[PDB]
């Protein structure tokens, strides 16, 4: 699809058998999801952005379906105010910025 | 390390 | 142009006669620039992100070039870790996400 930017680019994702809404964020290195369960081992991480840092759990090799497009990669879980799809998975679905 | 720039208006 | 997301989508901007590097950020409502001088009056804004909130100065109707594309619009100034070009100006330059 072509997504305009008049409003927040929110899409539906499927992750961990659950449906969630997430923001497509070209300004994010990482994909960060609100608290949920995910399979496998994890390790703690600090990630930063506009207001400082939060502590998350890093899970690797997680499959997500983003607006109908499947991708696998690292997913961070923690107290993010918005679910965000970052560049690590945006690349995998073929997303580009065009102007 | 900061690299996630989510930004929201008030 | 078509900008892929394997690296950060950094571009050169021009504001106040000076060149700066900024991040094209579909996950940002607004444009936020590191401390600098801009003309005119400002208004207060509290903005939020992954780590909480920061206070910024809102300047309106500011002339700014983004990757060579001319825009005139609202610029927030404050302690952002990186310069961010948000949707208020991405829409002025005709940017879309495509996949």
């Amino acid at each position: 699809p072509q997504i305009t930017l008049w409003k927040r680019p929110l899409v539906t994702i499927k992750i961990g058998g659950q449906l969630k809404e997430a923001l497509l964020d070209t300004g994010a290195d990482d994909t960060v999801i609100e608290e949920m369960s995910l399979p496998g081992r994890w390790k703690p991480k600090m990630i930063g952005g506009i207001g400082g840092f939060i502590k998350v759990r890093q899970y690797d090799q997680i499959i997500i379906e983003i607006a109908g497009h499947k991708a696998i990669g690292t997913v961070l879980v923690g107290p993010t105010p918005v679910n965000i799809i970052g560049r690590n998975l945006l690349t995998q679905i073929g997303a580009t910025l065009n102007f | 390390r900061p690299g996630n720039x989510l930004q929201s208006r008030p």
